[PDB]
């Protein structure tokens, strides 16, 4: 265990003397691993240890492709951290192949636009021959990562090299804007639907549409450019009649919540009967409480089971809710 | 109910769990 975290901290360190000592005692070897099947080689690559990494696998004689517990490489390590020189030896003195895939499915371009590193994207792109048209075993292209991310440089690469992209759907129904609209993107979503004619009325396996996406995560200046610019209605509903009200509501987003109020969206019941103030008080948002109830909610209406919204909180545990709610409804 | 709704992911949390832990 002592030449194991020895040889990791070496390689993170690019102390070459370490490895070098290790390697003369015999106690390298492919089966030195971490908890999660990553060798030196891989804790060289993603420290971005290039001349530890080419001692590891020249002298060494680790396997340049060898795979840790979800089927990364070192090359994936190296693209996924954004250590381009090691990336680029690996894939070409290295004996990685540029289209190696982890367990999931993802190549070192899917991992590279994940986070957000543009100089390895292009690289990938116009010198190493990467395919932006893979998907993962969950529908993801490149691009959706790059959305998600809301790295705007590899974003506009991938466009250019795959357009074709720009309304894929993953196997659960998103989009590269459903994405950008989930992680608060917003000069990635005006690009997508400004300039790639990416459209705003896809929505997810579950009737979720980015609108609702940007309000379940609290992204109000998405919301509200979507709204005000790109035509998207703040009225839709998912499967479950939910609208983006409800969203905000159960997860605490007072700011969306008190955008959508202050132009006009209305309160409404769900499939289920439960209404945005039902959501809050579940959850035990007292502050999304006190908005609803201001501006107008039905505190007696109740939801399919005959529980108001009083009752969940009661039944929630959260007492400063219902107490709140049951004080106004006495007003 | 709809707050426990996880946003959609593109990867296994095994997965995240992996590349969050290179830095």
């Amino acid at each position: 265990a002592m030449a194991l975290e020895q040889a990791l901290q070496a390689a993170r360190r690019g102390d070459l003397d370490v490895l070098r000592s290790l390697h003369a005692a015999g106690l390298l070897g492919p089966s030195l691993r971490d908890s999660l099947d990553a060798l030196p080689v891989h804790h060289a690559a993603r420290s971005g240890k290039l001349h530890c990494l080419r001692y590891l696998v020249e002298e060494v004689a680790l396997p340049a492709v060898s795979r840790a517990r979800n089927g990364a490489t070192p090359a994936h390590d190296a693209a996924a951290t954004g250590y381009l020189s090691c990336l680029q030896w690996l894939l070409t003195q290295g004996g990685c192949r540029v289209q190696e895939k982890d367990n999931s499915g993802a190549t070192v371009l899917h991992l590279a636009a994940r986070f957000g590193h543009p100089d390895v994207v292009k690289w990938l792109l116009y010198q190493g021959g990467a395919n932006s048209a893979i998907t993962t075993d969950t529908g993801a292209l490149p691009i959706h990562y790059a959305a998600a991310k809301g790295d705007l440089p590899s974003l506009k690469l991938l466009v250019g090299h795959y357009p074709e992209g720009v309304n894929a759907q993953t196997n659960n129904g998103a989009t590269p804007l459903y994405l950008a609209c989930q992680e608060g993107h917003l000069e990635v979503t005006k690009y997508l639907v400004q300039e790639c004619s990416a459209d705003p009325h896809l929505r997810a396996q579950d009737g979720m549409t980015p609108l609702h996406a940007a309000a379940q995560m609290g992204h109000n200046p998405v919301l509200v450019w979507l709204v005000s610019f790109a035509d998207v209605s703040f009225s839709e509903q998912d499967h479950d009649g939910a609208t983006a009200m409800h969203f905000a509501a159960s997860r605490g987003h007072t700011k969306v919540l008190s955008w959508l109020l202050l132009h006009g969206a209305e309160i409404s019941q769900d499939l289920w009967g439960g209404t945005p103030l039902h959501d809050a008080a579940e959850n035990g948002e007292l502050e999304c409480c006190q908005i609803l109830a201001v501006n107008g909610a039905g505190l007696d209406v109740r939801d399919h089971d005959g529980y108001t919204a009083a009752d969940l909180a009661e039944f929630n545990g959260h007492t400063h809710c219902s107490r709140y709610l049951r004080t106004v409804q006495t007003l | 109910r709809r707050r426990c709704q996880q946003p959609k992911m593109l990867s296994s949390p095994e997965d995240t769990m992996y590349y969050n832990q290179l830095n």
